[PDB]
């Protein structure tokens, strides 16, 4: 999971 | 927004759609290319091809279970492109590049047409 | 093999599937969550959820146009997860994390359950 | 396009  | 994103989600979805294709699950159309038949999901075809997008948004053609391609279309070129649609991998070879490019132009698959033109320009 | 790969293909396919969802094109099922209804593509639901995969591979349920979820399922949690399925983006917030995790467990969306458990463990 |  990432900060888009 | 303040959303988080799962990097591998799109790839995992496509992998699963290809697994459904391989087991013939919920395929809703047959694409006829001369003597060959290819089963697929209308939504995936529309998501990958400007031609299928136009075909299945048509109020009459959206309901057809069989689509016949132009007789000039090569079944192997179509097969390679159908595999690309479901996997992101293109089996481009010296022996098939002309058929693949011609099929990608007919199907309106702009990124495939672009790489074919570049690979052809490099060999001249 | 000797294939080449188009990095953005899976993301572009999912973006197009979401555009079809937004315009209600070729949606083939309604998911009922209490008083709310959500239209979707069976294939996309199966590709994202272990529960929908089991439902639409069943020889009787594969043909249903309406699926009723358990009454304990929160429509907002479902909406957030349906958006995630079609976009890879999860709108996870302090006010919705419990409903989202409970819905992801019921839907069998392992990666969503995992990030919810981690975000919950960080706040305790 | 890349070599996968
Ligand atoms: O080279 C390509 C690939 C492609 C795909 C689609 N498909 C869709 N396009 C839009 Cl805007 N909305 C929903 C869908 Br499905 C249209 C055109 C093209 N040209
Ligand atoms: O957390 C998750 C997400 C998910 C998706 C599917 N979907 C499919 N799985 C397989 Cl193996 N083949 C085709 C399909 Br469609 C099955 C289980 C799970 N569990
Ligand atoms: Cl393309
Ligand atoms: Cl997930």
């Amino acid at each position: 999971w990432v900060i888009p | 927004d303040s959303c988080i994103q799962f990097t591998r989600h799109a790839s995992d979805v496509l992998l699963n759609l290809n697994r459904l294709r391989s087991r013939d699950i919920l395929t809703d159309v047959v694409i006829v290319v001369s003597r060959e038949q290819f089963r697929a999901h209308k939504t995936v075809l529309m998501a990958c091809s400007g031609l299928f997008y136009s075909i299945f948004t048509d109020q009459l053609k959206c309901n057809l279970s069989v689509i016949n391609l132009d007789p000039e279309i090569n079944p192997e070129g179509f097969c390679i492109l159908l595999d690309f649609m479901y996997t992101s991998r293109l089996n481009l070879r010296e022996g098939n590049i002309m058929a693949v490019m011609a099929t990608a132009m007919y199907l309106q698959m702009e990124h495939v047409v672009d790489t074919c033109r570049k690979f052809i320009k490099a060999s001249e």
